[PDB]
RNA sequence: UGUAACGGGGCUAAACCAUGCACCGAAGCUGCGGCAGCGACGCUUAUGCGUUGUUGGGUAGGGGAGCGUUCUGUAAGCCUG
RNA sequence: CCCGGCGAGGGGAGUGAAAAAGAACCUGAAACCGUGUACGUACAAGCAGUGGGAGCACGCUUAGGCGUGUGACUGCGUACC
């Protein structure tokens, strides 16, 4: 069972640092990893491997300890814009990135 | 139990029992050609090199099968001087099988 | 009258990118440089036609000089003897029984010392 | 509450890149 | 200051391989309280080594 | 295209192209390079060459059958199905009727008919005499039609 | 299709040869012929045929004339003042593999194949060796 | 800058002029097999086919023939849950 | 009804012909960026191919030899206007 989260602020590569090691792991070390990673994509991992587990006890009727992620992948959000001031004349817009991480935990 | 034998100029060698492609044959499609000028046949050392030919020996053939082939392009091309080509080529081929060797 | 004119350059451009799959980089991604891989495609392809039958002629050769030096003999006695003996037997072949059959090769270089001795 | 999120991008009408007075080659 | 090529994805990444952050290699354990903490740290309750500080 | 004549900038400066109007025809909103006018298309055909017409069209339906003479062919009441139920009992299927004089009541009746017109003497024309697939044509327009082809 | 003989396939020899009293060029392009491997019938082009040949004492290879000395023997490093020289008779009496070695590198070809053909040049210059257990066989030029 | 005034290796001939004997070596020629234009031999045209030579590197630039897409007649028919 | 801060975002349920038709919504390619499988990847020098061409997995298989994604290794080769 799958969980998404879209429109999440922040870029697609200082959201790819974190996950890139809960990818073949157990669920029960997949989240005191994502506690003890000192970034803010730590955060925004773990809110959805939390809210994956509470949604594959509920509409699953699955276990916690038979499950292990098998899968995990980050699309690339759309981005407002707007512009800084840059000096002697010129002006500069700045794309301020945002992600849609997955989260695909299965059972066997 | 191999003969070698000329056919169009493109030359063969092959032993009995599979097919042979060779090209644009006019002779239909359940005839049988015999190569009267044959070149040579080999049979386990009891072999003979053919001033130019092996004299009696004949090997006859039934004809098998046509077949249009491969779509190879053609392109040329010279360097801003303004000027290419396109062209394309398939090539008519028939397989035939050695029926009968004749030393 | 306005020939709204998408559909013959999507298929035109992918019929190259089609072509031209397989190329590393961006020669099979982007269409500008991928038209002038395969124009160079068929001009090395061009060539090599006649460049494959020119290094094939420059194979066939070598075997059927190993094979005569193997045997005792050079090569410009061996092909003289082959045109007293009036053969038409082509390098392809001529190499092709060197692969194999090595007594009939023997036999045909016997038959070359026994043509000029 | 909610959202409205297209909001401006605009090149301001401004100037461009500079010149150079660093003169070349000029002798006899 | 200024490139004159656009370069490729693979040198990209071949730039990129270096940046191999691992995670913490193991916690380690309490013995009056018994959680998770980190090696060399406080609990989040306020335990170490079996005091409670605050 | 609505705008003036200035220009964006200046030409020579800033690493563009020489930009020239906001009217430009290559530019997008700009204008159409050869955008043509309000026009006429008739041609001009001869009198000589357009009786010559008439006379090479007269002969293909003579020698393919499509265009068959009666007599007499009208009503009596302003009414369509009529003349509807006289070409179904007459079983024809895509007629043009060209009457020899003028009439009312039959001209009254083809307003609803798709595969029906109701044509005049004088007034035929080469490519309503290949558009119909049958026509008959009366003996009060025969000699009126070949006084005017000679 | 032509016959390519696969590299798992074919096989390779044991051969010595003591180039005692054997000039350098007409020693060195049989050499390189053997290792190249095309007195061999079935040598393909591009896949290895090649043969073993150990080259028993090496320090005895001559070459007539005046070039004992006359023969240099350039090389230049990387670091700008850093091209040196020595000569042959310095090079035979310093390391005698290096007469021989490079003398085959020369009329060997040239790339990844190459450096595969040169791998087998196990050449000496003593006259005893650690591969008579391969049962060699004492090959005469 | 680095050998560096045979392309390198190496060569007392693997150099130089003579003579003889061969071989490799271009898309050049020959042979096989198809494609198209001009003159031509008989089509009593099939608007050419059994004939038969010969031609076919190519910018600017004169011809010759075609492919492909949106609206119009054919088009109240045909194609489609 | 649950995760979460009462939140934005997501997995359910009910409709809905379809909800990767869910309001940022008909159809959704290419430049670009990610996961999965197999091959290839550390003595290897350069418009990155082309002609040969070994190994490996899949796909038919009459076991032959071919379909396909690769690409040991070599002869050749200096983009477009
Ligand atoms: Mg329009
Ligand atoms: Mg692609
Ligand atoms: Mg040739
Ligand atoms: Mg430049
Ligand atoms: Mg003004
Ligand atoms: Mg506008
Ligand atoms: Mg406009
Ligand atoms: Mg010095
Ligand atoms: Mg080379
Ligand atoms: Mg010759
Ligand atoms: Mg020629
Ligand atoms: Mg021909
Ligand atoms: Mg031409
Ligand atoms: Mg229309
Ligand atoms: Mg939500
Ligand atoms: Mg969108
Ligand atoms: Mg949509
Ligand atoms: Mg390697
Ligand atoms: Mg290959």
């Amino acid at each position: 069972t799958i969980a998404k989260h879209r429109h999440a602020r922040s870029s697609a590569q200082k959201v790819r640092l974190v996950a890139d090691l809960i990818r073949g792991k157990k669920v029960s070390q997949a989240l005191d990893i994502l506690t003890y990673t000192n970034k803010k994509a730590a955060v925004l991992v773990k809110k959805v491997l939390e809210s994956a587990i509470a949604n594959a006890e509920h509409n699953d009727g699955a276990d916690i300890d038979d499950l292990k992620v098998t899968k995990i992948f980050v699309d690339e959000g759309p981005s407002m814009k707007r512009i800084m001031p840059r000096a002697k004349g010129r002006a500069d817009r700045i794309l301020k990135r945002t992600s849609h991480i997955t989260v695909v935990v299965s059972d066997r | 139990m191999y003969a070698v034998f000329q056919s169009g100029g493109k030359q063969h060698r092959v032993s009995e029992g599979q097919t042979v492609r060779l090209e644009k044959l006019d002779i239909a499609t359940g005839e049988t050609v015999e190569f009267a000028e044959v070149l040579m046949i080999a049979n386990g050392e009891e072999v003979k090199i053919g001033v130019p030919f092996v004299d009696g020996g004949v090997i006859k053939a039934e004809v098998v099968a046509h077949g249009r082939g491969e779509k190879v392009k053609i392109v040329k091309f010279r360097r801003r001087k303004h000027y290419r080509k396109q062209q394309g080529h398939r090539q008519w081929f028939t397989d035939v099988k050695i029926t009968g060797i004749s030393a | 009258a306005r020939v709204k004119r998408g559909v013959i350059a999507r298929a035109r451009h992918k019929k190259i990118l089609k072509q031209a799959k397989g190329y590393y980089g961006a020669r099979s991604r982007v269409y500008r440089v991928a038209f002038q891989a395969v124009i160079k495609a068929g001009q090395y392809a061009y060539r090599d036609r006649r460049q494959r039958k020119r290094q094939f002629r420059q194979l066939w050769i070598a075997r059927i000089n190993a094979a005569a030096r193997q045997n005792g003999i050079s090569y410009s006695k061996f092909i003289n003897g082959l045109k007293k003996a009036s053969v038409e037997i082509d390098r392809k072949i001529l190499a092709d029984i060197a692969v194999f059959d090595k007594v009939a090769f023997t036999a045909l270089v016997e038959k070359a010392k026994a043509a000029l001795a | 509450a909610a959202a409205a999120a297209a909001a401006a991008a605009a090149a301001a009408a401004a100037a461009a890149a500079a010149a150079a007075a660093a003169a070349a080659a000029a002798a006899a | 200051a200024v490139q004159q090529n656009k370069p490729t994805r693979s040198k990209r990444g071949m730039r990129r391989s270096h940046d191999a952050l691992t995670a913490v290699t193991s916690l380690s354990v309490d013995k009056t309280s018994g959680e998770k903490h980190l090696r060399h740290h406080i609990t989040a309750d306020g335990y170490y080594r079996g005091r409670k500080v605050i | 295209v609505t705008g003036s004549g200035k220009k964006p900038w200046r030409q020579k400066g800033t690493g563009r192209a020489r930009s020239g109007s906001i009217k430009s025809p290559i530019w997008r909103s700009g204008g159409v390079t050869f955008a043509a006018r309000p026009q006429d298309h008739s041609q001009k055909v001869n009198k000589k060459m357009y009786r010559g017409a008439l006379k090479s069209i007269l002969s293909e339906l003579v020698r393919q059958d499509r265009l068959i003479v009666v007599e007499k062919f009208s009503v009596e009441a302003p009414k369509t199905k009529l003349l509807a139920q006289k070409l179904k009992d007459m079983a024809l299927e895509d007629v043009l009727i060209i009457t020899g004089e003028l009439d009312e009541n039959l001209f009254l009746a083809a307003r609803n008919l798709h595969k029906v017109d109701v044509r005049d003497a004088t007034g035929i024309d080469p490519v309503s005499l290949i558009a119909f697939d049958k026509v008959v044509m009366t003996a009060d327009a025969v000699k009126q039609v070949e006084e005017m082809l000679a | 299709k032509t016959f390519t003989a696969k590299p798992e396939t074919v096989k390779r020899d044991w051969y010595v040869v003591d180039a005692t009293g054997k000039t350098l060029g007409r020693l060195a392009t049989e050499l390189a012929r053997r290792l190249r491997g095309k007195h061999k019938a079935e040598y393909t082009p591009h896949v290895d045929t090649g043969d073993y040949i150990i080259v028993l004492n090496a320090d005895k290879v001559a070459v007539t004339g005046n070039k004992r000395t006359d023969k240099v023997y350039y090389h230049h490093t990387g670091h700008i003042g850093g091209i040196k020289q020595a000569t042959f008779e310095e090079m035979i009496a310093r390391r005698p593999e290096r007469v021989i070695e490079i003398a085959v590198k020369g009329m060997l070809p040239k790339g990844p194949l190459g450096r595969a053909m040169f791998r087998k040049l196990k050449v000496y210059a003593g006259n005893e060796h650690n591969h008579a257990a391969q049962q060699p066989q004492v090959l005469d030029i």
